[PDB]
């Protein structure tokens, strides 16, 4: 397990976690109001964030 | 400024009595079931008493309290050892809670026996009673209508000697015996 | 294995078993300057001792010396 | 042998334990 | 080398120094005080112990092993010193001369015949050597701070020896255990 | 800086968000109240831990039904992030 | 220093001048206890502190002046010991050398001992005293008077013991002054 | 005395840590559990303030570290930095030359080590 | 850092701008401005040269030089040896021992001298029933009572 | 085999003639010396030095008519926790304080009570709610916390507890 | 009880052949129950004169006496060696810390 | 070989080992459980009577405050009060649903701030939070 | 009142605090196996174990090493501030399994792969998070393109 050591990004930078659930909340609100383009924009930004990490 | 705590809350007993009354003192006797040795408490026992381990450097106030503040009151930081110590200190609690949980679901499931000790302890020790139900323990029932009377424990401290100060009792007390070392 | 050469503490008078009873400390110090050390009780549970200073104690020593040597005079 | 960690055990020194600085907003902005 | 090969010797006419009069780095006489030990009735070995510790400098709180600072003990009345039971008659003093015939086994009584003072000197030697053997200057230097006078007449009135008030805590008589 | 026993109030603060995380908000609110008075006194203008704890305090007000109080507090947090030299990139994110 | 405090006034005015002048403290730091003066410099085991910082020390075992001594049972409250971090450095190498006679393996282990070197600035003390404390009989003495000895002390000569060793007669009859007056 | 009589209740004093440590609010009614549940999961020291930064002083996991040689991932991303032949290191599974002795029945021994157990090794080396 | 003043004055950093061994150039790039902004008082002099000395060097305010070998050492390590340069006044190396914990010895009350506790003698808690004393009448009666008692039982 | 020739080659100056002149002889001397002192330091001097410390504290007690044998016990009893090294420092550099310790021991002054088991408040057992409020146990423990905040030194927070609890109402905008 | 011979083993330090934890009447009666399944009141046991003062305490062959109280009701005579007594035979063997107790 | 006798205090300590062992086995012969009522104090009947007569006369022991907790009446005196307290108790970190039919718009910490985000704790010596929340999910 | 207490009656067990006073390398491997089951390694270690019969079967065999103390569960509830209406079963149900040295696994290799799997579940947690996001984004784009074309 010394070769497989993994550290989750939701720990070592809290900024990423913050912006992540930030966008999750945003996306939920977009689902409730009925904005499709907005929701797609938000999930795209979130995906790009996570694989940037 | 400075910190003195014996407790997590910081509380204590009322360390000083009312003026003009008698103080309560700790028992100085080492805590032992047998009354006869009567032995004063060791320094180590006094440290066990006062809420340390045996040593000044464990479990007391001398660990839990930060070595230093800053001037403005900004406290210290968490050492690897501090965090490890907190883990140990919670390891004791987890241990205790799990043990208690096991006891509780054991007497929920009803596996706690009404007979004290295991079978190995039962056939080692003639203290634990025989738990026989419908018979008397010793043969058949005793009639309903003092061992020491015939048992002699009298320790003879000084061995009685042979009367050389009397001529007749010297030869009348003669022991006819030949010393033999084992071959 | 070698003989132990570390320094040994002197033997100390044996207790009469009175010490075993609680409220009786087994340190017996009742000495000349004893009454001057005044004990006060802090709120902490710690104590507070009031004592004469260094030069006061030594001045007392000097007075006792002079007072023992007033008779026969002072030797070198 | 296997450790039970029954007694007190100090942690290991390991690179995840580095003191990681906080990101700062730039000066001009 | 540091310590020289040409060394002060007993046959060498320069003679052997007295550490009381010597001035050396590890010898401090400034803060010493004089004691008076009356040996009437007290056991020889015990007196030897107490004297050894005043002499050595161990009775001080600031005592340091390499720094020899003693108090002068005037041990008075060696003649009245009490050795318990048969011991005067039974306790050996053994030394080995290097030559054919290496045994002198000599009773306390004989040493007491020759000099009473030598008995106290002997047990002082023992109680000092119990903590210091491996260096000669640490063995020999303390012993000269004993003044052994076998009765109540001593030259030392001028030092005003303070009576050393001591009671032996040990209840039982001394016991000779030497392998 | 003026002496405040920050160790004690910090302990108080983490007890605070244990209360908040534990699903009881009113009590986290009073806790943060105490500690925020402490930081308000101990630190200079627009310091990081000051605005930090009133971020937490806005969060506490918001959960208990004092919404407008939360709004006011968080806007004050914003205008304090405004006047800071170089604020933490984490704090501005958490704030907004 | 904020002065000593007690519900009794006489004891406060008595012990107020008692606390003035240089104070030494006994400090527990990293399992090492230190005698601490105002201008003293200590080397404590490594503290994680920026250089030139300003520090208060929490664990304080004992505090005393030329006049008073406050003995902490295990610790004291109210003590302000303010020091200043001066250096952080590794001190003179202790070289340990491990070699087994049977094996050809030699291990050279250097131990520079890391340390934080501390200069001290203030020692202030402000106790809260409850009352006068009788030490021969255990009690809190209710009324306090300075002039009378709390526990008076008596000489040992009965005449009963012939073999009691006589220390000089001026040592045995010596009465000691009243300090608090 | 080394035989001590006292309840072993004090070998583990609980005075210092109540359940308020592991259960943050237990005097209330919710049983939240905050346990720091290993010695491994320590994230690190971090500052209480901006005002009092944590000092920079190194350990042997810090102070003794060599310069970075380009591995195979860094030369895959950015071929710009493959500048010379030393960057051309082979498959990482290659450790180096055989640096020691495979001594039968005792481990891999060291060159310039204890040869006491080499009898079998020496005899095997020269060759129902 | 004594009385609000850093004891370090110069840091000598020599390096080769074109040749090889990038670590020092890394250090100049990413870790140096973080050091200079934190400790502004320390004059850092850079020495570009063809065959560079690969050691870092501090110069202190008593005229003391202190140096650390940086050859193929990571810039993290170099940064750390630098911060090790600042944190020392370079005055001494005392061992860490019990006698070296306190740099100078001081007594607030005073030092023990043989004569301060010398003139004290042992004392008694409660005052003595002196052997030679004039017996009161109750005392006469009690003691004569005792003597007559033991004489009576003996006879 | 590593014998550490290249470090110890620099030390020879501390050896006398035959060893400082010829290399191998000197290296054997230094290897021997350092291994010896290492061994000794780890297992023995620890005992020698604490023996010295015990001796000093004991004699310092002897001046006061008692000894180490009682003093140890009653520094244990009254929960003072002075290490013997510190007792030596007090005996040598502050005789009056050491004396004060000795007469704290010899007095009958009750030693401090054993540390208290942390106890449940009564208000934990009050059901909440009974039938925008705080659990009473929570506000009581809040009280207990604020008091210990006000307990450490003087501060600009004041000494009055109540309004310091109620301090959350000053950050509250009244609707 | 007399036919049976109760094996006993313990730890011995020092020079002559002594047990550093001497026997008493509560653990003689214990061995009886442990290997002979004989249940008696331990106060019926009496030691030898030499062993009353120190306990049993010596290595090797020791004997002790058990008082069997009631029989003249049963007319027990000449079919036993004596009507009130059994020689309880103990053998104490020294064993190391591995195999011994106490 | 072993030549000189064992000193007296050594075998004294060995005797102390013996009755330490015995002290253990007495504990082992105590029952597995104890039948207690609801309203009485937890220490009513107790095995320590002779232990209290022998060691406990006037001296204050280390277990004092705890014993003071024992020698007062139980604070939950009836089963109805027990279940009336116990039903009120809530479990925060529990797995699965939690009843909310009462008021919907009171949000817990999790459905506000998510499962991956803990609040920033002030981190210092005497306040030490759990580090690395992602570890504990086994 | 010279009468039996009115019941409902509760049954409260015990808890053994076990302390190791002797070196285990002095003793046989069976005694050592028993000490291992009591979770004691060295001299000076202290452990808390249940009062169930098996444990007594273990403590009986090592009693010349171990010294024991007993706490019934009311006393254990007292030793730690624990409200009495709260049992230990719920308290055990709250605390995480992920606690250090969680299981007794039979050999060190298995231990190693237990920790390894602990890390693997972390990686799969984050990967499944991201992949779930990709899934939902894919569905939003699908519904968007379908609603846009139609
Ligand atoms: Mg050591």
């Amino acid at each position: 397990e010394e070769k497989f050591v993994y550290f989750s990004p939701f720990d070592y930078d809290r900024t990423f976690a913050l912006v992540d659930q930030c966008l999750e909340r945003a996306e939920t609100i977009f689902n409730e109001i009925g904005d499709v383009e907005g929701a797609i924009r938000v999930l795209q930004q979130r995906k790009e964030m996570i694989d940037k990490k | 400024y400075s910190e003195a705590r014996s407790n997590y809350d910081g509380t204590s007993l009322p360390a000083w009595p009312a003026p003009g009354k008698k103080p309560t003192y700790p028992a100085a006797l080492s805590e032992l079931r047998l009354p006869q040795p009567r032995m004063r408490k060791t320094r180590t026992e006094w440290m066990y008493y006062h809420g340390h381990g045996g040593c000044p450097g464990k479990y007391g106030p001398s660990r839990e309290i930060a070595d230093f503040e800053y001037a403005d009151g900004t406290p210290a930081s968490i050492s690897g050892r501090r965090f490890a110590f907190k883990h140990h200190q919670d390891h004791l609690l987890v241990q205790l809670i799990r043990a208690a949980a096991t006891v509780e679901r054991y007497d929920a499931s009803g596996l706690l026996p009404r007979i004290p000790g295991t079978a190995e302890q039962r056939n080692w020790d003639p203290a634990i009673p025989l738990f026989l139900d419908d018979v008397d323990e010793q043969g058949r029932p005793a009639p309903l209508r003092d061992p020491s009377a015939f048992v002699s424990d009298t320790v003879k401290l000084r061995d009685d000697k042979r009367p050389y100060w009397s001529r007749r009792r010297w030869a009348l007390t003669d022991k006819f015996l030949v010393p033999k070392s084992p071959k | 294995p070698k003989k132990d050469r570390r320094f040994r503490v002197q033997p100390l008078p044996s207790l009469h078993a009175n010490s075993l009873a609680d409220d009786t400390p087994l340190v017996t110090t009742t000495r000349t300057l004893s009454p001057n050390f005044r004990a006060f009780a802090l709120q902490d549970g710690g104590v507070f001792f009031t004592h004469p200073s260094h030069e006061q104690v030594m001045r007392v020593g000097q007075n006792i010396l002079a007072e023992e040597t007033k008779a026969t005079g002072m030797t070198s | 042998v296997t450790r039970l960690y029954t007694s007190y055990y100090t942690g290991v020194l390991y690179p995840n334990q580095l003191v990681q600085p906080k990101q700062r907003l730039p000066a001009d902005v | 080398p540091f310590k020289s090969v040409l060394r002060r010797h007993k046959h060498h006419p320069e003679g052997l120094p007295l550490y009381n009069d010597m001035s050396k780095q590890w010898l401090c006489r400034e803060g010493e005080r004089w004691w008076l030990l009356d040996a009437r009735g007290e056991q020889l070995p015990r007196v030897a112990a107490v004297a050894a510790q005043y002499i050595t400098g161990q009775h001080r709180p600031d005592f340091t092993p390499g720094m020899i600072t003693g108090d002068h003990v005037v041990i008075v009345n060696i003649k009245d010193v009490v050795m318990v039971g048969d011991q005067w008659i039974r306790v050996p003093i053994t030394w080995q001369t290097a030559y054919p015939g290496g045994k002198y086994r000599i009773r306390l009584t004989d040493m007491y015949e020759r000099d009473p003072c030598m008995l106290m000197w002997w047990f002082l030697k023992d109680e000092v050597n119990r903590h210091f053997v491996r260096k000669l200057k640490t063995r020999i230097a303390p012993l000269e701070k004993a003044w052994l006078y076998e009765d109540s007449i001593h030259p030392h009135a001028d030092k005003n020896p303070r009576p050393l008030c001591w009671t032996d805590p040990e209840v039982k008589g001394w016991k000779y255990r030497d392998p | 800086r003026p002496y405040v026993p920050l160790g004690e109030v910090a302990k108080l603060e983490l007890q605070g968000d244990y209360y908040m995380e534990g699903g009881m908000f009113q009590e986290a609110l009073e806790h943060y109240g105490v500690v925020a008075k402490a930081y308000n006194y101990a630190y200079p203008e627009n310091h990081a831990q000051r605005i930090g704890i009133r971020i937490k305090l806005s969060a506490a007000f918001r959960q208990t039904g004092r919404l407008e109080s939360s709004l006011a507090n968080i806007e004050e947090v914003l205008r304090m992030l405004d006047a800071s030299t170089r604020p933490s990139l984490e704090l501005i994110c958490e704030a907004l | 220093a904020n002065g000593l405090r007690c519900p009794d006034a006489l004891i406060t005015r008595t012990l107020n001048p008692l606390l003035n002048g240089p104070k030494f403290a006994v400090i527990y730091c990293g399992n090492h206890q230190y005698k601490v003066a105002v201008g003293d410099v200590i080397a404590v085991q490594r503290l994680r502190v920026e250089i030139g910082s300003h520090i208060a020390l929490k664990k304080v075992l004992m505090v005393g002046g030329p006049r008073f001594t406050a003995i902490g049972r295990p610790l004291l409250e109210g003590v302000r010991v303010t020091a200043q971090v001066e250096e952080q450095k590794r001190m003179r190498n202790v070289v340990s050398l491990f070699a087994t006679p049977g094996r050809r393996h030699v291990r050279w282990v250097d131990a520079p001992h890391a340390a934080t070197i501390i200069r001290i600035c203030e020692i202030f003390y402000s106790p809260n005293v409850v009352g006068e404390l009788d030490k021969y009989k255990g009690e809190l003495l209710e009324t306090f008077t300075p002039g009378q000895h709390t526990n008076p002390v008596y000489p040992v000569d009965d005449g009963y013991d012939v073999f009691r060793k006589k220390d000089k007669e001026a040592m045995e009859n010596a009465t000691t002054f009243l300090d608090l007056l | 005395r080394y035989r001590l009589f006292h309840p072993r209740r004090e070998a583990i004093p609980m005075h210092m840590c109540p359940a308020k440590t592991i259960f943050p609010l237990i005097n209330s009614n919710n049983l939240l559990v905050k346990t720091r549940n290993s010695w491994e999961d320590f994230t690190g020291r971090k500052e209480f303030d901006e005002d009092h930064p944590l000092p920079v002083v190194g350990s042997r996991l810090n102070g003794r570290t060599t310069q970075h040689k380009w591995n195979h991932w860094d030369q895959y991303l950015n071929p710009q930095i493959t500048q010379s032949i030393k960057d051309l290191t082979p498959t990482p599974e290659y450790v180096g030359m055989r640096c020691g002795h495979n001594m039968i029945k005792m481990g891999w021994m060291k060159i310039g080590g204890s040869w006491k157990y080499s009898r079998g090794y020496n005899d095997r080396r020269r060759v129902r | 850092s004594r009385n609000g003043e850093l004891c370090l004055k110069k840091v000598i950093i020599s390096y080769c701008p074109s040749n090889g061994a990038p670590n020092t150039r890394q250090f100049l790039a990413t870790h140096l401005p973080h050091f200079h902004a934190k400790y502004p008082s320390v004059s850092i002099d850079l020495r570009p040269r063809l065959w560079p000395e690969m050691a870092i060097t501090g110069v202190y305010r008593d005229g003391s030089e202190r140096s650390y070998n940086t050859k193929n050492l990571s810039p993290m390590g170099i940064f750390l040896r630098l911060n090790n340069l600042v944190s020392t006044a370079n005055d001494y190396d005392q061992p860490f021992c019990a006698s070296h914990l306190h740099f100078q010895r001081r007594s607030v009350q005073g030092t023990w001298n043989p004569w301060l506790w010398n003139y004290e003698t042992e004392r008694r808690r409660t005052e003595a029933p002196q052997w030679r004393r004039k017996l009161s009448e109750k005392e006469w009666d009690y003691y004569v009572g005792q003597y007559s008692a033991q004489m009576k039982q003996e006879e | 085999h590593y014998r550490a020739k290249l470090e110890l080659d620099r030390i020879r100056s501390m050896l006398r003639g035959r060893a400082r002149l010829e290399r191998k002889v000197g290296l054997k001397r230094l290897f021997f010396l350092m291994r010896t002192q290492t061994r000794y330091r780890v297992e023995q001097q620890a005992h020698w030095e604490r023996a010295i410390v015990r001796k000093n504290v004991d004699s310092a007690a002897r001046e006061h008519g008692t000894g180490w044998q009682h003093l140890r016990n009653e520094l244990g009893r009254q929960n003072v926790m002075l290490l013997p090294r510190s007792q030596q420092l007090l005996a040598q550099y502050e005789p009056l304080a050491f004396r004060a310790v000795v007469e704290l021991c010899a007095s009958r002054i009750p030693p401090p009570p054993p540390p208290v088991v942390a106890s449940v408040p009564e208000e934990s057992y009050t059901l909440w709610p009974p039938a925008s409020l705080s659990h009473p146990a929570a506000r009581v423990e809040l009280r207990c916390g604020v008091e210990r905040v006000l307990r450490r030194g003087p501060s600009g927070l004041g000494n009055n507890v109540n309004e310091l609890i109620d301090a959350w109402k000053e950050f509250d905008v009244s609707p | 009880v007399n036919t049976g011979y109760l094996l006993f083993g313990r730890q011995s330090w020092g020079q002559g052949f002594l047990i550093n934890c001497p026997l008493r009447k509560r653990d003689v009666a214990q061995k009886l129950w442990e290997q002979y399944k004989v249940r008696i009141d331990p106060r019926l046991i009496e030691f030898r004169e030499k062993d009353r003062r120190t306990g049993i305490q010596e290595l090797g062959h020791n004997w002790c006496w058990l008082y069997l109280p009631g029989a003249e009701e049963l007319g027990i005579n000449r079919e036993v060696y004596d009507n009130k007594r059994v020689k309880v035979r103990i053998h104490v063997r020294k064993m190391n810390s591995m195999f011994a107790l106490y | 070989e072993l030549l000189h006798p064992l000193p007296v205090r050594a075998r004294k300590m060995e005797w102390l080992k013996r009755d330490a062992v015995e002290e253990n086995e007495e504990i082992l012969r105590r029952p597995y459980y104890t039948i207690k009522s609801y309203a009485l104090p937890p220490a009513v009947g107790r095995q320590e009577s002779i232990h209290n007569s022998n060691n406990i006369r006037g001296g204050m022991h280390s277990s004092h405050s705890l014993d003071l907790i024992m020698r007062q009446p139980r604070r939950v005196k009836t089963p109805e009060q027990l279940r009336a307290l116990r039903d009120r108790l809530r479990f925060i970190g529990v797995t699965g649903p939690m009843p909310q039919a009462t008021s919907v718009s009171t949000k817990s910490y999790t459905d506000t701030y998510g499962s991956r985000l803990r609040p920033r704790y002030p981190e210092s010596w005497d306040t030490v939070p759990p580090h690395q929340p992602s570890r504990e999910l086994l | 009142a010279a009468a039996i207490a009115p019941g409902p009656y509760r049954r409260v067990g015990n808890i053994f605090i076990v302390h190791c006073d002797d070196h285990p390398f002095k003793h046989s491997w069976e005694v050592n196996r028993m000490l291992r089951e009591l979770r004691l390694e060295f001299k000076g270690q202290t452990t808390i174990v249940p009062d169930i019969p098996q444990v007594r079967k273990r403590i009986w065999r090592v009693r010349h090493i171990v010294k024991v103390d007993v706490l019934d569960l009311d006393e254990a509830k007292a030793l730690i501030g624990v409200p009495e209406h709260i049992s230990f079963t719920d308290l055990a149900s709250q605390l995480p399994p992920s606690f250090g040295r969680v299981k007794a696994v039979p050999s060190p290799v298995i231990r190693s792969k237990m920790n390894f799997m602990k890390l693997r579940r972390m990686r799969l947690r984050d990967v499944l998070h991201r992949d779930a996001l990709e899934l939902r984004l894919l569905e939003l784009k699908r519904s968007a393109m379908k609603n846009a074309e139609q």
